[PDB]
């Protein structure tokens, strides 16, 4: 079992369609109720539903949010009925200071819901944050939540999806204060799903609708073989030590009308397409630190190690000179259309991504040089004497950046 | 005016089998629950009985009644098939190692015993190894979960000790995805496009001779033999869980020579069996 | 002794045909087998040279090559040819004397006199062609091989090696020449 | 297996129509669909042809132009629905320099479609281009991907089915540049048909619709053996060892009109048309280096050795005095009609083919000496400080003349 943990507009939305995704491939009704196709199901549900009484079935979500207007919004969609009024939770009335504090004033609903949660499951294996680095409110709820769940549960996954600001495009004027925080609280509390919109929408190109559309594509082929019982990586905790900052690609991110082009695909071309820094949805010999395929249809092994081996061979990947991949198969939904014969998403952890940091940074050191946009910050209590927190922040990624 | 009849007979026999007594269930269940095909129950099972570790643990008060609640637990089975898992023992243990006999008996009745012999036995030693896999996945689950607690303590001690968990976890990784590739996906292949009366018996006797590609053969037992020294050094790598460091970093040393022995006495043993040929693929990959 | 010279392939005759095909006529099948492989391993493997002559365009003496390997390809090639045309002419009688007799006794009989002109048709039986052209067969493989074991100019000792050949090769060309001046009408045509 | 790499207009066209004989000898419908009566079929398909797990079969092909509007054509055909959207490229947005400049720029999805399709086949045999040497996209385009093709796959061949211009017509008016390079690129890194339009429209005489229609004949009668295997030369390298510039002629190029006159059409008279210049679809004592005569339909070996013994004593050929022909025999594909008894292609090399870059160098020769139309060269970068490249194309080419 797990839990979400969705804030700000941004987590809002992913987690709006990612149990949009969920619900089309475990065959869920929009109400909750359950297909008569789908009836006899094999697969299982427990992992992020429950089932009620009125044999509907409950999302294990909860919905946090400084701002009615997105929630509201969502209540008022087909999927409204579906989740749980009681774990929602609204702020009766943008900046990391201010979220903290908040944070810190309603702590105790908060975790009163989250226990609420928990103690409805046997086997909670971990926790999925899904926010917004740059916002005010995803930054600052999550950092609180983290902090004080990390210190709550010290038996715990905790997994983020968490978005970064666009860097290319000049959104959050602050934005270098709060994700130098976030990330700070990610290195400090985080167990371990990088995201940028630049990138993102590059691929995309190559509405916020169809972006977190392709972001819960991603989540749900991350977390197909735990749904889908089979004979390995049977588990959360399977996943992370196999790797363990993460980067993802999925070959098959098609248009519904780019299914016109039937390309036989292999599984040694989906592997193949999965390494290349275009796919990459994120944007010095830099090399990999680990890397991750699961693969969706019919696979024969023997085909996996023919494209290991010719992989290998042509080399076409760096590896650490210190250290000595995986590819994992499940198996497919039986209700979703299978308009791709085999499909193909890749996780990796790769030392590039420590230039992200750096281009913070050089943004942080870019402001603090010059005291811009510290009125607000020192309002709040946390930030009302000093600013050491920034500072170590500031060293804590720095540290990270010499460890990579 | 024989052979019109003898045709006749045959294909009727063995048709009874599968229309009316469900023979092709039998087998893809005894798969779901002895080779630990079915998730959520393997997982569930071993999980459980690795919580404990004597006198305890021995009793059928506690070992007759672990199966009873992980069957619950499966989400997949209680049927009438799913009853008749004897989870019985053949050994009474007096006291770090990889050892833990336990045997699982399926269990049949007559029109179903006179096919399945009570000697294809086989499956209780092709059992206690890949249970004996899981003890891995577990206890090296735990020291990666048992590390993630000490998360400030960000040190050249600290990070050098990690890269061994993830150095020694992949050879485990490996050698499973090996295990679930033979033994249950294409022995499984064949077997079940080759039956579609005494053959029966034949095929099935084919079918588990699964301890040919398992490498629990005498032939290959050498390649066996020396898994046990990786299987033993993770394990009291499990002990260590910086006051020993040093005590730790020569444990690992000793990880890295007998893998590195292990890509040769494979190698060797490929002039003498296209089965082993798929292992040297698996465990060297951009290496040597 | 080299693995190819053993090398057969059996066939397990289901029960109707067990009269016609007996281990004696299932024999001589394979006897063809071993030579037609040969000749067209040779050639697979002297037009692979020829792939990396052409392939070799960016020595005076290197020249020669191509003015031996044309010739001991020509001598090779069209005597695979005659090949396509006792067989594809062989094969078209014993299929239409099949078509004809309502008898059986005749099939057992085309059949077997269909076996016999395949192995004097193919000079298989005819010794002195047969221990001539055998000559010519290995002889490839060795010129093949060392263009293959370089790819430098002939210098380290193989044009001595080289005009070795052409002393035999030639003398073995013409030698043939005189042997063929009944089957050979249809063979000398081509090269001529 | 086989890759067609097609480029310009003129290639652009030449593939479709290709495709187009392909598709209609192999009964393969226009959408990828096959024929009921083609279900047990014994021809060959995966030599330029790879099936799809929807049962539709997808070229080998790869198209690439520096303009859109001859695609986007072709997409509006019946066949558009056939090719694979993935491979096809366009120009988001007529000179050899600027040709070659865009080639250094769009290296790496070029390369990243050929490496895809590349990794699909297991016996990859060698490679094709139908290109137009004058235009501009054409001649530099051709150029660049050979040398980075003959630099990344040493171990493949290199067919091309180049067209030159015509010349007693005055089309290119900086032909002469285009040609001399295209050439220098062709010697330099091509392994193997030499392609007119002067002398294939005074044959088609005596639109581009009909003549490229010919010369896809040309390439289809070529491959048919390949295509079709049998008992000798089943492999393109059997074909290139047993001749190794050439030109080509087809004996039975008649309308769809001139069946009415159906003669007598032996072996003998075909191979002995497939010798005149006439034939010849291209425009000091020059002599031959090589001939091969495939035929098609029913075949006696004794009329072919006697059509053989008789040319050889009425001595209609002549052959290079330093230097000691073939002919080799396939089977018509069992569905197009056999409007002929027998038929006969010819694919020859002969000196007087040196002709052609006489006139070429003639015509470089004859602009060099005034800077004529220079000016767009200078402007790329290749031809931005020099054009020591020219000079040594111009030098590299009359070596070839030399050695003729």
């Amino acid at each position: 079992e797990i839990i979400t943990l969705q804030l700000g507009q941004c987590g809002n939305q992913i987690g709006f369609e990612f149990w949009k995704q969920l619900c089309a491939e475990h065959g869920i009704s929009p109400e909750g109720i359950v297909e008569e196709f789908a009836t006899e199901g094999t697969d299982r549900k427990d992992v992020f539903f429950y089932q009620a009484d009125d044999e509907h079935y409950i999302p294990r979500a909860v919905l946090l949010d400084l701002e009615p207007r997105v929630i509201h919004s969502i209540l008022n969609s087909p999927y409204a009925k579906l989740y749980n009024p009681e774990n929602i939770y609204l702020s009766e009335h943008n900046n990391w200071a201010s979220g903290f504090s908040q944070g810190e004033k309603i702590h105790e609903d908060i975790f009163d819901i989250i226990d609420r949660e928990a103690d409805g499951s046997d086997s909670l294996e971990g926790f999925v944050l899904c926010h917004s680095i740059a916002g005010g409110t995803g930054s600052g709820l999550g950092s609180y939540l983290l902090e004080r769940l990390n210190d709550r549960y010290p038996k715990k996954l905790v997994q983020t999806y968490s978005v970064f600001p666009n860097q290319d495009e000049m959104d959050v004027v602050v934005q270098p204060y709060n994700s130098l925080l976030t990330l700070k609280r990610l290195t400090q509390n985080a167990d371990c799903v990088v995201l940028d919109n630049t990138a993102l929408n590059r691929i995309a190109t190559d509405s916020f609708s169809q972006i977190n559309q392709l972001v819960s594509t991603i989540m749900s082929a991350s977390t197909t073989t735990l749904r889908y019982p089979g004979y390995m990586n049977n588990d959360l905790i399977g996943l992370i030590a196999s790797l363990i900052f993460l980067m993802t690609g999925y070959t098959p991110l098609t248009t519904d009308q780019s299914v016109a082009s039937v390309r036989k695909t292999t599984v040694l071309d989906v592997m193949r397409r999965l390494l290349q820094p275009k796919n990459v949805m994120v944007s010095t010999n830099h090399c990999y630190i680990a890397i991750l395929n699961i693969i969706q249809g019919e696979v024969d092994p023997t085909q996996v190690h023919k494209s290991l081996q010719r992989i290998r061979e042509r080399k076409l990947a760096n590896f650490i000179p210190w250290g000595p991949i995986q590819v994992a198969l499940s198996r497919k939904s039986p209700y979703l259309p299978s308009a791709h014969r085999v499909s193909g998403l890749m996780m990796a952890n790769h030392t590039s991504i420590s230039s992200l940091f750096e281009r913070t940074c050089r943004q942080y050191d870019k402001l603090r040089k010059r005291e811009a946009f510290l009125e607000q910050f020192r309002k709040e209590d946390m930030f009302k004497d000093n600013f050491d927190e920034m500072d170590t922040s500031r060293e804590i990624v720095q540290q990270l950046i010499d460890e990579y | 005016p024989l052979a019109a009849h003898i045709s006749l007979v045959n294909k009727a026999a063995v048709d009874y089998f599968f229309v009316e007594l469900h023979l092709e269930a039998h087998y893809e269940a005894l798969r779901h629950f002895l080779l630990m095909e079915d998730g959520e129950f393997a997982q569930s099972l071993s999980d459980l009985l690795f919580e404990k570790l004597p006198g305890e643990l021995l009793n059928p008060l506690v070992l007759n009644s672990v199966l009873s609640k992980a069957l619950q637990c499966s989400l997949h089975g209680d049927t009438p098939h799913a009853s008749n898992l004897s989870l019985a023992l053949k050994y009474l243990p007096e006291v770090p190692d990889v050892l833990s006999c336990l045997e699982l008996r399926y269990k049949v009745d007559w029109p179903l015993n006179i096919v399945i012999t009570e000697g294809c036995s086989k499956y209780s030693g092709v059992f206690s190894f890949l249970l004996q896999l899981k003890l891995m996945m577990w206890a090296l689950k735990d020291v990666c979960f048992h590390l993630k607690r000490t998360a400030m303590a960000g040190s050249v001690q600290f990070r050098q000790l990690q890269l061994f968990k993830h150095e020694m976890q992949h050879f485990v990784k490996v050698i499973q995805g090996y295990i679930a590739n033979q033994i249950l996906h294409v022995t499984w292949c064949e077997f079940r496009a080759r039956l579609a009366l005494e053959e029966i018996q034949r095929a099935h006797a084919e079918y588990l001779h699964a301890v040919f590609r398992g490498l629990l053969t005498e032939k290959a037992a050498p390649v066996m033999n020396v898994i046990h020294s990786i299987f033993s050094l993770v394990l009291k790598f499990r002990s260590q869980l910086h006051p020993n460091f040093a005590l730790m970093q020569q444990s690992y040393n000793t990880f890295k020579y007998y893998s590195h022995f292990l890509f040769k006495v494979v190698t060797k043993l490929v002039n003498r069996q296209p089965h082993l040929e798929d292992f040297l693929l698996r465990i060297n990959f951009n290496n040597y | 002794a080299s693995g190819w010279a053993a090398l057969g392939l059996s066939y397990k005759v289901q029960w109707p045909l067990h009269i016609l095909f007996t281990p004696a006529v299932l024999e001589k099948y394979n006897v063809v087998f071993k030579y037609l492989l040969s000749v067209r391993r040779v050639q697979a493997e002297l037009q692979h040279c020829w792939a990396l002559q052409m392939q070799r365009k960016h020595q005076t003496d290197a020249i020669k090559w191509r003015l031996r390997n044309h010739m001991a390809f020509l001598v090779d090639n069209l005597q695979y040819y005659l090949q396509v045309d006792v067989l594809e002419s062989q094969f078209s009688q014993l299929l239409h004397q099949i078509n004809s007799t309502r008898d059986f006794e005749s099939i057992r009989l085309a059949h077997d006199h269909f076996l016999s002109n395949l192995l004097a048709q193919s000079f298989i039986l005819l010794k002195p062609v047969f221990h001539c052209l055998n000559e010519i067969l290995d002889l490839c493989h060795s010129f093949c091989s060392l263009v293959s074991q370089n790819l430098g100019p002939l210098d380290e000792r193989g044009a001595a090696q080289l005009s070795i050949l052409v002393k035999g090769f030639s003398r073995q060309s013409s030698l043939l020449f005189k042997i063929l001046s009944n089957s050979d009408l249809a063979q000398l045509l081509l090269r001529l």
